[PDB]
């Protein structure tokens, strides 16, 4: 048949979710580099890189395997270059560094880029597993979003703050059982790894080497190496949520090592999700779940597989919806509390600044409900924007790209004038938002994105030369064309003075 | 990406026979639905002769019966074969492979190969 949820595994999804909340509430109501490296993996192990990485390898080939070198070229850069600067100066948080190297105005111009990047990303951490819960249950797609949003805004009652190791080992601990449920049963349903790796070659899904040296193609070897490094350096080098847990480590050699331990963990989640993408093709190289036996979104290709493969095993398809949901309760509550304490630290200095602690403790939970509405409101926007991995790396590239340019202009260039960086940032943020929205309004043609076949069978003038030659830029180049503008513009204005 | 090539075409007698071959290198999907388009001088991209993985063979109304086409899935190639060559059906011929990548109707792209000119005499 097809297989769906039963009454017995529904509690398995709810029971594994509440115990993760039970670990968090006990240590709240109560760094030696091995915990914080696993806590650095749990931020990577979101519902974007579990639900959407197989559905993207299944459609656009396994060129995504070249990211295993991209994950190596970012942890080399983010440990040699960006790590000894934020550590040896005794920095508390990486946006306080910007008023040390430049004036205080660019820090308020810096964290406003962080807020628009965060609320655009945390709408994709929320909407993606709600796009999975709508598939397995048919609940509703717009109601499961506001279901997920209100349980994290009420988790801002000092439960989401003070992140513990024990609520982060459970994220991987379910996810090491979530993939091993779906990898192992897919091999025995298809008869060997050498059968999964045989129909994928006949479908053209291998696709490991492209080497085409033009930026207009979406996935090359050069886009993933050059442009993909500049995207992920904006996450592991300058993003405040992933530098706060580098300074908090005690020894400088250990904090460097924590960035080198999760490189194994990033290589694990990439290999265990690319191989789910090749498993997802060999199961459906006759009747895809698109075009027939439909799933609304492309990101409903992993939860459609799980109820198709684990239908005769009760208990286990609730575990796959659990590990998609397990990442969000740690991410979004920390995502909101990162937006909470930074905003009230930003707000008090142009305010009256002499209010009492009763209003300040009120406004810490005053804006936390406001941002959760902006978390929900941007999650309704994320029903657009497409593939939800292409959109999760664009809003890292098109917004957080030029933000990485300031730290490149500050650290490397010794003569960065502060009036040069402020007009350098807003020039770079304008070029990236020009190409970043131009691609998401007019998508690239399929001769540049190269999507693969889907095989519906065996189931028993418009273009203008700006829209074609620059809006078809690769989505991993929205930070290269952002950083290499605010480094060029940021120097020549500084060179003018 | 697929970088496909072709051969088998040139000057023949008007009324004879010919077999046009077309290989397909790269990481081309086998269950693809390769086809055969042509372009007359000064005209538009002309008919499709599509053959899918299930060998459901299609023709245009001008070329029913007189032309035939068959593929084999072992080497990913297609053979377009000619009979009853008219004095005016001469054109350049392209070897397309119609990918389908989505649920809608207007989402297909073609991977056009290089041309091959076939001419007649009388």
């Amino acid at each position: 048949g097809i297989g769906t949820f039963v009454v017995w595994d529904y509690v398995v999804f709810a029971g594994m979710l509440v115990i993760s909340a039970a670990i968090g509430i006990y240590y709240a109501f109560a760094m030696t580099a091995v915990p914080v490296a696993l806590s650095l993996t749990a931020s990577f192990m979101s519902a974007v890189t579990v639900l959407g990485t197989p559905s993207e390898v299944y459609r656009f080939g396994a060129i995504f395997s070249i990211f295993a070198f991209t994950y190596f070229f970012v942890v080399v850069i983010s440990a040699e270059v960006f790590l000894p600067v934020f550590y040896k100066l005794g920095i508390t948080s990486t946006y306080e560094y910007l008023e040390l190297r430049f004036n205080k105005c660019v820090r308020l111009c810096g964290t406003v880029l962080f807020i628009v990047q965060t609320i655009l990303y945390t709408g994709i951490v929320i909407y993606a597993p709600a796009l999975a819960l709508n598939q397995v249950t048919g609940f509703d797609l717009w109601g499961a979003v506001v279901a997920t949003g209100v349980v994290c805004t009420f988790y801002c009652t000092l439960g989401g703050l003070k992140a513990v190791i024990w609520t982060d080992v459970f994220q991987v601990g379910i996810m090491v059982a979530g993939f091993a449920s779906v990898i192992i049963q897919a091999v025995v349903m298809q008869g060997g790894i050498s059968t999964i790796l045989n129909d994928a070659y006949d479908g053209g899904r291998l696709n490991f080497w492209n080497f085409n040296p033009n930026p207009l193609q979406r996935h090359t070897f050069w886009t993933i190496i050059i442009g993909g490094t500049f995207t992920w350096t904006s996450i592991y080098g300058v993003n405040q949520s992933q530098v706060q847990r580098y300074i908090s480590c005690k020894s400088r050699f250990q904090a460097k090592l924590s960035l080198y331990i999760n490189l194994v963990g990033l290589w694990a989640i990439l290999t265990c999700s690319v191989f789910c993408g090749l498993a997802l093709y060999s199961r459906y190289h006759d009747c895809d779940p698109w075009t027939a036996k439909k799933v609304s979104a492309p990101d409903q290709l992993m939860p459609y597989l799980v109820l198709d493969i684990l239908q005769d095993y009760p208990g286990l398809p609730g575990l796959f919806v659990a590990c998609a949901y397990s990442g969000t309760l740690s991410t979004v509550s920390s995502s909101i509390n990162a937006l909470a304490a930074v905003t009230v630290e930003d707000l008090i200095k142009p305010y009256f600044r002499s209010l009492s602690e009763r209003s300040l403790s009120w406004i810490s939970q005053g804006m936390s409900v406001v941002y959760g509405a902006l978390c929900i409101g941007m999650a309704a926007l994320a029903s657009l924007m497409g593939a939800l991995l292409q959109a999760a790396l664009s809003v890292f590239g098109m917004v957080g790209g030029p933000l990485m340019g300031l730290f490149a202009l500050g650290i490397l260039v010794p003569f960065a004038n502060s009036i040069g960086a402020l007009v350098g940032l807003m020039a770079g943020f304008a070029i990236s938002l020009w190409v970043g929205i131009g691609a998401q309004i007019y998508p690239p043609l399929p001769e540049r994105t190269l999507p693969l076949h889907l095989d519906i069978q065996g189931c028993n003038v418009q273009r203008t030369p700006l829209m074609d030659n620059w809006y078809s830029l690769s989505y991993l180049y929205f930070s290269t064309v952002g950083t290499l503008v605010t480094l060029l513009v940021g120097i020549l204005v500084s060179l003018s003075t | 990406q697929v970088q496909l090539q072709e051969s088998g075409g040139g000057l023949v007698q008007a009324g004879g026979s010919l077999r046009l071959s077309c290989a397909a290198s790269g990481n081309i999907s086998t269950r693809a639905g390769m086809g055969w388009y042509r372009q007359a001088p000064g005209k538009e991209r002309e008919f499709v002769a599509s053959i899918n993985w299930g060998a459901i063979t299609n023709y245009a109304d001008s070329v029913k019966g007189r032309f035939t086409i068959s593929r084999d899935n072992a080497k990913n190639t297609v053979y377009l074969q000619m009979n009853s060559l008219k004095p005016e059906d001469t054109a350049v011929y392209y070897c397309a492979v119609e990918y389908k990548y989505g649920p809608q109707r207007s989402d297909t792209y073609y991977y056009w190969g290089q041309g091959t000119q076939v001419t007649v005499s009388s």
